[PDB]
């Protein structure tokens, strides 16, 4: 390495991985940390959260009229009652897609996203790709999800500077007729409750 | 700061790598899981951060280069390093010292520890988040449909006033209430909570451009003139 | 283009790594030699690239973890190769193959050949350089001692107009005369001269800093507009 | 490589290189290249150029009040006329430091610089800290340079946004009573002819 150039290398993935290992060590040998706290948080976020619950309000509001009506006027409240809170989903709001106006929400910042309601958020949504583009070009970044709106639909897009969380609702397809709550709900795409995709007809 | 987290607007990242929600796994190395649970157990307990202000500070002071290339959840290593340095809670050399021996024996064995009481608190502290919002005895500034300035200012600390917001005209959405303050919460220099706002800027005034789409973003009452 | 290169105003990047001038060595690397010899002839011929602004784009278009990490003249590498492929004075399969030659033996042969003439037109080039001044039939929109709005604008392709500057009142300092159009010429579609324009931007209007610091940035035409 | 992540992972050095002896290989196989059109470039900016003739332009106009002032009025065909003039130098202006007055160049897009007159660029010059810095904090950048200017000095930053160039023309030192032209020369220092430092007495 030339001194000159010490910011042209990268810590390498190993680096990150010792480190993590060095602190937990450190940690817990100090008495901070224990190894049953450890694995209490990822068993929650790997697998006690996800996007089920919020489709699973979703779906409420598509099938109970005065519940849309609470979620759209009050949602922290509702979503509160509901048990969807907990840290990264202290403050929830519900911005609802129709037919002139499409939501799309992002953290430009980092990757601020309601763990409490959808669990961990997706891949791309934490990257550098999707935070740049989408407050500038969002028609762009749509149709690389497959999600090509006409000129006409105005886009808002919500960049998440704040600990106040959003989550998109999306409108319920044609061709669901009959369909119970439940069934619904297993219709609910984590990406749609981004704003990245509308939900296609079953 | 003005630093390579704050990418808004920024050109040249590419395309945006899709993935079927199904196929979108959440960890592929236990080192990325290992990181979640350090960052939550040590927040949850109020060491080296109590909310998220401290720890976004230490995620945009690194170095470009790793926070392009750590992949995400090496910047949860990055900022509980260097938080817990910060606050004196490890001492550099130390963990130092402990990195270069699991850079060289990978398989060095973890120590164990039961400590159900610490379990209950880490819970608890999932459950019941931390919410940013006080009352203060002012009244808001700014008002629903009022037209503001967002001002020009590069603090060098931390801020939640993206770039590219910055020296622009916007409208009121909302009066959410008074949250704790970024800028001075993410060093330590008290909560001192002002109100905060949802704001709507057009694509017109952010960019120029011609379509119809804008950008709601929530900012604090210092960020904000009058017009 | 908002892009990696566009550096003005970040914070992160950390100190100034300050080196003696003489210990301040211009090559450490064989292939950086090369990358120089590479743009000086190939520009000389006009092959890829005729003035800098095509040169810059290829920069400027790489990806920003790739911009951050070649070194200097790996950017040199990436552009030669991007606008001799994009010109089709090479083809990207053929390129490719012959990098993966190189790649697993590096000691491959280089093929010699002397062209005395070649050098005499390289060298006429770098003596005689190559001037953006142009003659244009209109009057300099703009006059020494105007204030004036540098615009917000955000073109997707090549700009000489930094983020930096954007939104900002400044003062004229000199009308230079008419210039090649960088926004224009880099992607090919005709020299298309603006006049260019010194304009003075004090810290205040810049940063909101209180230093008496000021930035002199020049502008083409376009980019700004009377107040 | 995960093909979610493939920006994290940046071409190594010998990528470059490798890539850098391809394009050498395709251009003389082709005929457009030759091994000794691309040695006379090496040879013109490795050892050709360089900042003694910067340092001679300065010298004179320290020596010569006549010159100076030609130099100030009209620096491009002063400079022309001398014959530092060629690639990247074809449009070469000078700002002189005064007592309250302090002059720093710099190209924040990419590493713009004159090379018929100062030869190639500072290492740092074209490096991120230093082009992201300048224009916004040039005392805290001055100051690693040792250059600690008293906040009643007005700094002024040129941003090489454009073809023209600019050199800095430094003030002679105390000291240096007597000396010769070509004596005052050896004095007149690269980053000095930037801005990052002002000349020592001898
Ligand atoms: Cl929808
Ligand atoms: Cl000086
Ligand atoms: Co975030
Ligand atoms: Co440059």
């Amino acid at each position: 390495i030339d001194p000159r150039f010490p910011h042209h290398h990268p810590r390498p993935q190993s680096f990150w991985e010792a480190r993590a290992k060095a602190l937990e060590s450190l940690l817990i040998e100090k008495g901070h940390l224990s190894s049953d706290a450890i694995e209490r948080v990822i068993k929650h976020y790997e697998h006690e959260l996800g996007p089920m619950n919020g489709a699973k309000v979703v779906a409420k509001a598509w099938t109970d009229p005065a519940f849309k009506q609470r979620l759209l006027e009050d949602s922290e409240t509702v979503l509160r009652e509901l048990g969807y809170y907990g840290l990264q989903g202290e403050h929830i709001r519900v911005v609802e897609n129709t037919d002139t106006v499409h939501n799309v929400v992002v953290c430009t910042l980092c990757s601020c996203y309601p763990w409490p309601l959808l669990g961990l958020p997706p891949s791309w949504y934490k990257e550098p790709a999707y935070r740049a583009r989408v407050v500038k070009e969002p028609r762009q970044v749509l149709k690389e999800f497959g999600l090509d709106l006409p000129d006409s639909v105005e886009i808002r897009v919500w960049d998440r500077s704040s600990e106040i969380r959003f989550m998109v609702l999306p409108q319920r397809p044609e061709g669901t007729e009959g369909m119970t709550e439940e069934e619904l709900a297993k219709l609910v795409t984590r990406d749609s409750m981004i704003g990245v995709a509308k939900i296609e007809p079953p | 700061m003005n630093g390579i987290h704050d990418v808004g607007g920024m050109d040249g990242f590419g395309k945006v790598m899709y993935v079927k929600e199904e196929e979108d796994i959440y960890f592929t190395h236990d080192w990325e899981r290992l990181a979640f649970g350090l960052v939550a157990g040590c927040k949850a307990q109020g060491l080296g951060m109590k909310a998220f202000d401290e720890f976004r500070i230490g995620i945009e002071l690194m170095r470009p280069v790793d926070y392009l290339t750590s992949s995400y959840y090496g910047h949860w290593i990055a900022t509980v390093a260097y938080n817990l340095v910060d606050t004196g809670v490890l001492d550099e050399k130390e963990l130092d010292e402990r990195t270069e021996v699991f850079l060289k024996k990978p398989d060095t064995k973890i120590p164990r520890r039961e400590d159900p009481a610490l379990v209950k608190l880490v819970e608890k502290a999932l459950y019941d988040g931390l919410s940013p919002l006080r009352e203060i005895s002012a009244s808001p500034r700014f008002k629903v449909g009022e037209r503001i300035k967002a001002k020009n200012i590069h603090p060098t600390g931390h801020t939640r006033f993206p770039r590219y917001a910055r020296d622009k005209y916007g409208v009121i959405d909302e009066v959410y209430g008074a949250h704790v303050f970024p800028d001075d919460a993410a060093h330590r220099k008290g909560e001192n909570p002002q109100y905060l706002y949802r704001v709507r800027f057009e694509a017109e005034e952010l960019w120029g451009y011609k379509q119809k789409d804008s950008v709601y973003i929530d900012l604090w009452e210092s960020y904000m003139e009058p017009v």
